């Protein structure tokens, strides 16, 4: 599985936050769901009793 | 702008009710802004919004 | 008179799975015999570190731990459709007048737009399916922090 | 003119002085029978209270 | 036969040049007639041409009218071609105001003759009727020409427009709350056995059910009163030998989302109809039930 | 006051935004090229594009975390309105006809009425007996259950 | 009332659209006069006269 | 709107062993029913298993199967199944899943399975307590026998004593057809059989009312001058009781027979089953045949 | 549901959730897939607040 990976790589821009020597990427997927008929699965309902 | 992301066709009953409640609450809260409050962060946030 | 000041078209924001930040969580691989396989598995062999003990305490034995993992399946689909008139004007030209040429180029542009839209929908569907499964496997904050 | 026993808590929040809710944003658009039933039918519970 | 012959995928009907072009190319002779493209060459629908007198053509000028063949009981015209609207006059299901309207529309000698022939004989109505299909053309004249499809979709020469099927609103019938995705449409004639004479009801039913027995069970549930009337006449009035309480004929299939409500205009009078946008005809025979 | 002190239970539904963390190359997705399929009819044609994606999880523990970051509204009214058992058990009647009529009139309950097939469908595949109100201002009704 | 066929046939200038709400919500809630919606492929643009 | 799909892809979300896929491959060209049409469906909706219910009645299962749409299975892949919806009048290859023997030229009907032999054939795709139950494709005489047995049991159940009802159900439920023995499972009497009983009673009443004296007297008159095994076995069923016809009127006879035909059709329909296939070929091992689809 | 901790968490993530119709005035239980499932932590702790 690891040896099947791609050999070429390309640069692209994104936002990053520092979390104690761990660096992670911040992204919102608003653009993919903008005018579609499907609901964003990160917008959810939760209920309490 | 708060409810823009959930409705993806003509509004149903519950979405209309939520919009109405937001209308009433915000209209009551922000009627006379500069007489109501004078703190810096709130005014900057309001203008940004 | 009446005036038309401009006719406008919607320019769609094309998205790709590989250009998203979400793909960082993914290791994307293409497999042309994918429909041929039923299930894929991985095997793990673990032996535990050990530590000597003093008088009176029972000594720990050697133990071997072996586990297995399995894959998942989730296909996605998009239709697109064309009218018989569009196919006729795509193929056929009558008398070669200006209006007939306009209709021909209209049919060609319709099929091009349909293909572009379908490809973009496939990219979005791939992202959506990946996000769904990723959400399915993820437990909440209180569970992981307690662990 | 109101009965002396009218609920005093009714006056402590914004309400319709008529005694029943009549906001049309709650009713489906162009649904005349639903609107009339909402504002007038006293066999149907008032939406606000 | 050889391997290459088997492997060869079939010829495209559209990339082979037609017979007339083949002959002209073979002789290398020109002709004034444009020949490169043959119209209707790829219409899969089956059509027929019918002649009809001027008086009967009303509300059938627009495409989408259901066309019926009626028996006159005579040798001079033998058969006449009438629409469902004309049967609207005789049907008890239609309301009084609509009956008056479309009775004022058909004020012609031919239409009145059709009505007299229909009521004259002793047979039941369905024995006098034969369904042809849906019409999509008109060429007006003292004798008008109608072309009707009897298997297929409704569309013009280039398929640039698909025609619907128009049903008058009083005749439209549904028996399910939420429609199935695929809908079959049927023609129903049901007889009420009152004292003096039988009053026929005429309906066009849209249903998701394709099985005959289940459909007839639902129909018998919906038409219990007419079955009671049938048995009551059988008891009270011997030597009258009625047959059937109703007949059901299948004609067509359409998708539930294609169903819409609309109106028709003729001589600045408005008739209200139900509209089946992408209807395709598939005719059956009259099956009778009790 | 009657001699019991019933307690009520109800659920309120919230509309929330969630935050998900996932680790780099936590899972690998394997895909094939999309396959197209044609269906022909007289008036139009439609093309179906299908791609089957297959995924496998590549961590010996929970590799993704989720949290309920933000909530902004209550979909339900949080009311004190109690649902009628006459709707949830739509076929129980008092054995005495006059007593049944009197009880239903006092409680304000509609007369039961069902066909054979309607009853069968309701029992097997529940129907939505309660119709919507004329207007709603507080949202969905959170019906209280009493014990 | 508008000539939709002329809009479909004539060349257009491409812009990035910025509806605040969902486009179908804007249509269903009647943000605009002179709306038309159709699904799939509608051949009516092909019959010039 | 979205035109109805002719090709349906089915995917199992349960994991499949090599034995399961091997079992699936054998089922190509068989008939599988589905409740709804989509381009891509889940395996739960596939087959007759979804309707198995505590009611257990054979009649209600027969009613449910009548309303499902029939598809043929095209070739299988890994974890995928392709189904095709046949069209009226075209020619198809179909697989004989059940133990019933087919013959050239007869008509086939679809019917819920009834158990046979050791009752150990049920290896079909048991995974996650879902099972691949398929209907039987049977020739017309066997379907007519099954429906006739069910209706006769229903009619006989009325007013007969409980123990003799049990005995009649025991003797009627078993069927020998084309040198094989079958037995109907769960012959429950309920509302579904009750409606058929009501229609049968109505049709028989109307037939008895309509029939002319000539029709009634034909059998009685024939026995006075004919003699055959058919006749003597025929007259044993009847209640034991020169001249000229009291009334001759061909027009009345014609009209009366015309109505009697409609009533006989009404009675016939409740045991008739719709023909789905007509066969003209057979594999000499009876495992497969080529048929014309109709309905 | 009396199972090992990790199996319990897994079934909590997958199965131990309920759905409710989002467009009707009263809470009707929906069928999975037609719309999004709802999370209920009270299902795990077996308590009410």
């Amino acid at each position: 599985l690891s040896q099947a990976g791609a050999h070429s790589l390309t640069p692209l821009s994104m936002d990053v936050i520092r979390l104690g020597e761990k660096t992670v990427i911040m992204e919102n997927l608003r653009r993919v769901y903008k005018n579609t008929d499907t609901k964003d699965p990160l917008e959810r309902n939760v209920d309490l009793t | 702008v708060e409810n823009a992301t959930l409705a993806r066709q003509a509004l149903n009953r519950i979405q209309r009710s939520n919009i109405l409640q937001s209308f009433k609450a915000k209209m009551l809260a922000t009627l006379f802004l500069l007489n109501r409050t004078r703190d810096r962060d709130y005014v900057l946030k309001f203008l940004t919004r | 008179f009446e005036a038309i000041f401009g006719t406008f078209c919607n320019r769609l924001e094309w998205v790709y799975f590989l250009t998203s930040g979400l793909a960082a969580a993914a290791h994307a691989i293409k497999f042309h015999d994918l429909n041929k396989l039923t299930t894929g598995k991985m095997l793990f062999h673990v032996q535990v570190p050990r530590v000597a003990s003093g008088a009176g305490l029972p000594t720990s034995r050697q133990t071997t731990i072996m586990v297995t993992k399995y894959s998942e399946k989730s296909p996605i689909t998009i239709p697109f459709e064309l009218s018989a008139a569009c196919l006729t004007y795509l193929r056929e030209t009558f008398e070669g007048t200006i209006l007939d040429k306009i209709l021909n180029v209209e049919a060609m542009h319709t099929v091009l737009r349909a293909l572009k839209n379908t490809a973009d929908a496939m990219e979005r569907g791939l992202i959506h399916s990946f996000l769904q499964t990723l959400l399915r496997k993820a437990p909440p904050y209180f569970v992981v922090q307690t662990l | 003119l109101t009965p002396v026993t009218m609920d005093v808590n009714y006056f402590k929040i914004p309400n319709n002085p008529r005694g029943r809710a009549s906001c049309m944003l709650a009713v489906d658009p162009y649904d005349t029978e639903a609107a009339t039933k909402a504002i007038y039918d006293h066999r149907e519970a008032d939406a606000q209270t | 036969m050889d391997a290459r012959a088997v492997a060869k995928r079939p010829r495209d009907p559209a990339d082979e040049d037609n017979e007339l072009v083949t002959a002209l190319k073979a002789k290398r002779e020109v002709n004034t007639i444009s020949v490169r493209y043959l119209y209707h060459a790829d219409h899969q629908a089956l059509t027929a041409r019918f002649f009809v007198p001027e008086g009967l053509v009303e509300f059938e000028a627009q495409p989408g009218a259901l066309l019926i063949r009626m028996e006159t009981g005579c040798d001079s015209p033998r058969h006449l071609y009438i629409s469902l609207y004309l049967l609207g006059i005789r049907a008890s299901n239609v309301s009084a105001s609509t009956r008056c309207l479309l009775e004022s529309v058909y004020t012609a000698s031919a239409a009145r003759a059709a009505l007299q022939w229909l009521d004259l004989g002793p047979h039941l109505l369905h024995r006098r009727l034969e369904t042809l299909g849906c019409v999509k053309t008109v060429s007006l004249g003292i004798t008008s020409l109608l072309t009707c499809v009897m298997r297929g979709y409704l569309y013009n020469t280039l398929k640039t427009e698909v025609f619907a099927l128009m049903i008058p609103k009083d005749m439209y019938l549904t028996w399910e709350e939420t429609r199935g995705r695929l809908q079959y449409v049927y023609l129903i004639i049901v007889y009420d056995y009152d004292g003096p004479e039988t009053r026929p009801g005429i309906y066009v039913l849209t249903s998701s059910i394709a099985h005959w027995q289940t459909l007839v069970d639902v129909a018998r549930g919906k038409f219990a009163r007419e079955r009671c009337s049938f048995v009551n006449r059988r008891i009270t009035r011997p030597r009258q030998i009625p047959l059937c309480t109703g007949v059901i004929q299948k004609l067509g299939w359409c998708l539930a989302d294609d169903i819409h409500t609309s109106f028709l205009v003729h001589k600045e009078l408005k008739l209200s109809v139900v509209r089946l946008d992408n209807f395709s005809v598939e005719l059956g025979d009259f099956r009778e039930f009790v | 006051h009657p001699g019991f002190a019933l307690t009520a239970v109800r659920t309120d539904t919230f509309e929330v935004d969630m935050l998900l963390y996932s680790g780099k190359s936590c899972t690998s997705v394997i895909i094939n090229n999309p396959i197209v399929t044609k269906e022909e009819r007289d008036i139009s044609t439609t093309y179906h594009v299908t791609q089957n994606i297959n995924t496998v999880d590549m961590g010996l523990g929970y590799t993704s975390n989720t949290c309920v970051a933000y909530v902004n509204r209550v979909r339900t009214d949080m009311g004190v309105r109690v649902q009628d058992l006459f709707r949830v058990f739509p076929m129980n009647v008092y054995r005495h006809d006059e007593v049944d009529r009197w009880i239903r009139h006092a409680a304000g309950v509609e007369r039961p009425q069902l066909l054979d097939t309607e009853t069968i469908s309701m029992l097997t595949f529940g129907s939505m007996s309660e119709r919507n109100a004329a207007a709603t201002v507080h949202g969905q009704k959170a019906a209280c259950e009493l014990i | 009332m508008e000539n939709w066929s002329a809009l479909e046939l004539l060349p257009k200038v491409g812009i990035p659209t910025d509806f605040l709400t969902h486009v179908k919500t804007s249509a269903g809630e009647e943000m605009f006069e002179a709306l038309r919606i159709y699904y799939g492929d509608d051949p009516e643009r092909y019959n010039i006269h | 709107m979205a035109a109805m799909e002719a090709n349906i892809f089915c995917t199992f979300d349960h994991k499949l062993s090599i034995a399961d896929v091997g079992k699936l491959t054998k089922l190509v060209a068989a008939v599988v029913p589905i409740p709804q049409r989509l381009h891509l469906i889940k395996h739960y909706q596939l087959g007759l298993h979804q309707f198995v219910d505590h009611t257990r009645g054979y009649v209600r299962l027969r009613g449910l199967l009548r309303n499902m749409t029939l598809t043929l299975m095209r070739r299988v892949e890994g974890n995928q199944i392709l189904l095709h919806v046949p069209t009226h009048g075209l020619l198809y290859t179909v697989l004989n899943t059940g133990p019933v023997t087919w013959e050239k030229g007869d008509a086939l009907c679809v019917l819920p399975p009834l158990f046979h032999g050791p009752l150990a054939r049920e290896n079909l795709l048991t995974l996650g307590q879902w099972e691949l139950v398929l209907p039987w494709i049977v020739p017309m005489p066997l379907a007519l026998e099954i429906n006739q047995r069910l209706l006769i049991m229903g009619l006989f159940s009325l007013d007969r004593s409980y123990e003799e009802v049990k005995a009649a159900v025991q003797q009627l439920q078993t069927i020998t057809f084309r040198d094989a023995t079958f037995t109907i499972p769960d012959p429950v009497i309920d509302q579904h059989l009750l409606i058929d009983m009501k229609t049968a009673c109505l049709s028989m009443s109307m037939v008895a009312n309509l029939a002319s004296e000539l029709t009634m007297t034909y059998v009685r008159k024939l026995a006075l001058e004919d003699s055959s095994m058919l006749l003597v076995k025929c007259q044993e069923l009847l209640m034991r009781l020169p001249a000229r016809p009291q009334h001759v009127s061909p027009d009345d006879e014609i009209a009366r027979l015309s109505a009697l035909f409609v009533m006989l059709r009404q009675l016939d329909d409740l045991i008739r089953e719709q023909v789905v296939f007509t066969v003209c070929d057979v594999s000499p091992d009876n495992k497969s045949a080529t048929c014309i689809f109709k309905g | 549901a009396n199972k090992t901790l990790f199996k319990t968490i897994d079934e909590y993530l997958l199965r131990a959730k309920d759905c409710i119709r989002g467009d009707t005035d009263t809470q009707y239980v929906c069928v999975e897939g037609t719309e999004q499932l709802i999370e209920n932590p009270c299902r795990l702790t077996q308590e009410a607040l």
